[PDB]
């Protein structure tokens, strides 16, 4: 049966306008509602049906089948509240977590025959040569989250068995994934979510490292000379980051400071500044005191071009409070492209924040609105997709987190 | 004669109700005019006469048109309109020339009185009651509603197309090798087939129409290729853009001025060469539209040199899928781009510029990286592809600029071509210090409130100076301090500074600003060898 979903009190349906697709992309969109139209899924809609959501074409992470995707961002926001599984602490301390595609799940339920009109989609054509098709949902949509929520009693159902079976692992359900956590060695851990699967698959269903990551503090140049440049660099960045740990003092090296001297002249460095840098470096050896995380506050993400291919991010509630730093490299193949490090950065951030706190947080980008929106698209691979801002990465915030710490020789891959 | 077409169910707003504006009396002669075509479509099916039942009502007027110079009708539903629920957006964008492909034959059908054909959504259509006004307001006037789709009701255009989509459903499905486009009124037919099967599908394609009440042309207003696309005239084998006339005249006021300048810009686009600086001039401190201002010899020489320019015909070419897509770019002056999109040499699909974006700091390579997305976005619409570009820019200077900006940019498959000016990094501050060189310590500051300030430096080397300013902001001396340091410094230069703009400048190294100062500073930059650019905080 269907049950009787609605919207938040007063809100209406979202009428976001369909960006353009690539024809291949289009071909697909296609191929793909025929078919759901023909299996019920699916069904044309009037023009007495205003609203619309933004859908796409992303590639099945490896075949050349191409996965529907559905931006119900707007929609998403403005469902009713079911007032989810509450986020199981123990997941980020698993040796080896999965994640694993259940949206395909939801086809089997109806939805709320009264709430169909307002998960109308629309698929372009090419010049805008022939009218958009225009269909709605009959079952519960992919990507939507009154999906997972609906489903939820008959997740559980399906899943029990495996649980008991297997209680040492861990089993997160975010919006089409799940998300798979043992401690049992690779080749165990991968056989045992294959018996997984194949436990999955008779119904119609269908490689993180939690305990690696999540540190690194800001280490400081050390040099042999200084020059009153070296240390003038140095000065700026203690300074902001008084603003994160007040015990960082920079009075004494100021004072090294005082004079019109050449930029590449040395300086040599007095006991009390040498103290006061080692003071420093003790300071900046931990993370700031009394960081917790807030359930009701929005998690939020800030991401910054360190050149090269490298990137950094903060996921934070509070200015300068954050929860966690980290740091990504491009990925082989996307050397000549900046979106796709970037939405694949975008991507990596957004799992780990659902993996620790089991939600999305929301992007402030160094990218501009046009460049995200032509391209993004094109290098998704999430059944979820994340809220952003585009802003400009004020560059001492830059050049603070470029000062990380980096391993010595690197996570040893024999 | 109607049809048997079923319904679309129309709705009203949320909760309003239907308009209820008193009609506007008329005149014996108007009325009577009314009278006779409303009997005629009460006839036809498209309207029913009613009674004292329904309270709403719409005012109903009178207006003789050029064609017949018969009086004729129209009706307000102003009011209906705005309380009519919002239907799905109908087909805003239209295709441009360049994305249509080449057909050995093209046919226009005007499906004429198309939307008095199709069956309004019947409980709906009481809130489209209006009434005949009397002879000066006497006894109750004659009464009616719609029963189809009324010419200017809201829902009427959406409506009838989505009808229009599936009627043409079959007709499509059964000759994939035919082609319709709807618009308006009109069904345009294009295709491959040999002129007899085409014109045969035609007829086949109306009497189709035909079963469901779709009347169709008549021999008389039966339209022809070539065929105006806005701008453009199509030919099933390629398109020339219709020659734009601009009126000679001994007396151009502001309207003159400005309309030209809109039908001159339009030109830009397609036609290399146009410019409008001289008579944009004419423009400045206008009083009114219908000043006259007199045109200057240069006004006078560029509007001349203008009509030289247009009175040469750009034809051009369709799309043809089974070729290179392909997008040429020149940077016309700092800030103004050209391109032009075509497959095979010298027989363009689509050409453009885009205007000096002026803006608060950028660079080439930006702007160029912004033309490119401008152009990708237009791209991917027109042939849902992206072209392969031809870029007037160092693959050395892209990877040079690219790899090391602070905002994550990027540009498709490209090609460099060496059609100059060729686009580059006009300066690149130093990784380092500069070693020998000197430093200057800079520093400005001035009195938000009064606007006085001063601005100077120290060099390691003993030079010092300030300046008063007056009328000044604390950016600014700032930036002038660092102004005067570029200036009497040598060809490589130490500059240390506590300005945050400053640190902005590291970041970005614009090329290009809307304050003449900063831009004084990237001309002094892009002047010396070497410059070291460190910012310190301030104090
Ligand atoms: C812009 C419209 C009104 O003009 C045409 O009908 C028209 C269309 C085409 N080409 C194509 S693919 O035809 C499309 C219908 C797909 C070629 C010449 C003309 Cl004149």
């Amino acid at each position: 049966e269907t049950v009787p979903v609605k919207l938040k009190p007063g809100m209406d349906g979202p009428k976001v306008k369909q960006w353009p697709l690539t024809e291949e992309k289009i071909k697909a969109l296609v191929e793909i509602c025929t078919e759901m139209e023909k299996e019920g899924k699916i069904s044309k809609i009037g023009p007495e049906n205003p609203y619309n959501t933004p859908v796409f074409a992303i590639k099945k992470k490896d075949s050349t089948k191409w996965r529907k995707l559905v931006d119900f961002r707007e929609l998403n926001k403005r469902t009713q509240d079911f007032w989810g599984i509450p986020h199981p602490a123990g997941l980020k301390k698993k040796k080896s977590v999965t994640v694993l595609d259940v949206g395909d799940a939801y086809f089997s339920v109806p939805l709320d025959e009264d709430f169909r009109k307002y998960t109308a989609f629309t698929i372009p054509s090419i010049n805008n040569e022939t009218p958009g098709i225009r269909y709605q949902y009959n079952v519960l949509p992919q990507g939507w989250k009154g999906s997972p929520a609906i489903f939820q009693s008959s997740m559980t159902k399906i899943l029990e068995p495996f649980r008991k079976q297997n209680p040492d692992i861990v089993i997160y359900q975010y919006m089409d994934d799940l998300y798979v956590g043992s401690d049992l060695e690779i080749g165990q851990h991968r056989t045992k979510i294959e018996e997984l699967r194949q436990h999955l698959l008779r119904w119609g269903l269908t490689e993180l490292h939690p305990d690696k990551w999540t540190v690194q503090p800001i280490v400081l140049p050390e040099k042999d000379s200084w020059t009153v440049n070296d240390i003038q660099k140095l000065v700026g960045k203690l300074n902001w980051a008084s603003q994160i740990y007040p015990g960082i003092k920079v009075r004494q090296l100021c004072k090294l400071l005082r004079g019109t001297k050449a930029l590449t002249e040395v300086i040599p460095l007095t006991e009390e500044a040498e103290l006061e840098l080692a003071e420093n470096r003790e300071i900046l050896k931990e993370p700031v005191h009394g960081v917790y995380y807030d359930p009701s506050k929005d998690l939020i993400a800030e991401i910054q071009k360190q050149g090269q291919g490298q990137w950094t991010y903060q996921i934070y509630q509070e200015p300068f409070k954050n929860l966690k730093t980290g740091k990504y490299a491009r990925m082989r193949g996307a050397h000549t492209n900046d979106v796709k490090q970037l939405t694949e950065a975008v991507q990596k951030i957004t799992t780990e924040s659902i993996v620790i706190w089991g939600k999305t947080p929301k992007f402030k980008l160094p990218i501009q609105k046009e460049t995200w929106e032509t391209w993004w698209t094109e290098y998704w691979q999430a059944t979820w997709i994340p809220e952003w801002e585009f802003v400009n990465t004020p560059p001492l915030v830059k050049l603070w987190y470029q000062l990380e710490k980096e391993p010595i020789v690197g996570a040893e891959t024999f | 004669p109607i049809s048997p077409i079923e319904t679309v169910p129309v709705k009203l707003k949320p909760g309003m109700d239907g308009p209820k504006v008193k009609q506007w009396p008329l005149t014996e002669e108007k009325i009577k005019a009314l009278v006779e075509i409303c009997t005629e479509m009460e006839k036809e099916g498209k309207i029913s006469k009613i009674g004292p039942e329904n309270p709403y009502n719409t005012p109903v007027f009178a207006i003789k048109k050029k064609d017949s110079t018969k009086w004729r009708k129209l009706v307000d539903f102003r009011e209906l309109n705005k309380r009519t629920q919002d239907f799905w957006e109908v087909q805003l964008g239209i295709p441009h020339p360049a994305g249509l492909k080449k057909k050995k034959s093209v046919t226009v059908l005007d499906v004429g009185d198309a939307y008095f054909s199709v069956p309004l959504d019947e409980d709906f259509r009481k809130y489209t009651a209006f009434t005949i006004p009397s002879i000066n307001n006497e006894t109750p006037g004659i009464r009616y509603q719609y029963n189809v789709l009324p010419q200017g009701w809201k829902g009427s255009p959406a409506i009838f197309q989505s009808s229009m989509t599936k009627i043409l459903e079959p007709f499509r499905k059964q000759n994939p090798d035919i082609v319709i486009y709807q618009y308006m009124d009109d069904l345009y037919v294009g295709s491959d087939l040999e002129i007899g099967q085409h014109r045969t599908k035609i007829e086949e394609l109306r009497q189709h129409l035909l079963r469901w009440g779709l009347t169709t042309p008549d021999k008389k207003h039966q339209k022809e290729p070539p065929f105006l696309w806005m701008g453009y005239e199509l030919h099933p084998d390629k398109w020339t853009v219709q020659p734009i006339v601009l009126p000679e005249k001994d007396s151009w006021t502001v309207n003159d001025i400005q309309k030209l300048v809109g039908k001159l810009n339009w030109a830009s686009q397609i036609y290399p060469g146009i410019k409008v600086r001289q008579l944009c001039k004419l423009l400045r401190g206008t009083k009114a539209l219908t000043e006259v201002i007199p045109l200057t010899e240069e006004a006078e020489l560029e509007l001349a040199e203008n009509r030289e320019i247009l009175k040469e015909p750009v034809h051009g070419v369709y799309y043809d899928p089974s070729k290179d897509l392909i997008a040429e770019i020149q940077k016309q002056g700092q800030g103004q781009w050209t391109y032009q999109i075509y497959q095979e040499p010298f027989k363009n699909l689509k050409t453009g510029k885009y205007a000096r974006m002026r803006g608060a700091h950028t660079n080439d390579v930006k702007q160029l990286t912004e033309a490119v997305q401008k152009i990708t976005t237009e791209s991917i619409v027109i042939w849902g592809k992206t072209p392969k570009f031809k870029l007037p820019i160092q693959k050395e200077t892209w990877e040079t600029w690219w790899t090391e900006y602070w905002q994550a940019t990027w540009i498709p498959e490209w090609e460099f071509v060496n059609t100059p000016p060729l686009v580059k990094l006009w300066y690149q501050l130093e990784k380092e210090p500069i070693v020998g060189a000197e430093t200057f310590y800079v520093d400005g500051a001035a009195n938000r409130e009064t606007k006085l300030g001063k601005a100077g430096y120290v060099t390691n080397r003993g030079r010092q100076k300030v300046v008063t300013l007056t009328d000044t902001t604390n950016q600014k001396t700032e930036l002038q301090a660092i102004y005067l340091a570029l200036q009497d410094s040598g060809l490589e230069v130490n500059i240390v500074t506590d300005s945050q703009y400053a640190l902005g400048i590291i970041q970005a190294q614009p090329d290009q600003s809307e304050s003449e100062l900063v831009n004084q500073i990237i001309e002094q930059l892009i002047k010396k060898e070497k410059v070291y650019l460190a910012w310190v905080p301030a104090h």
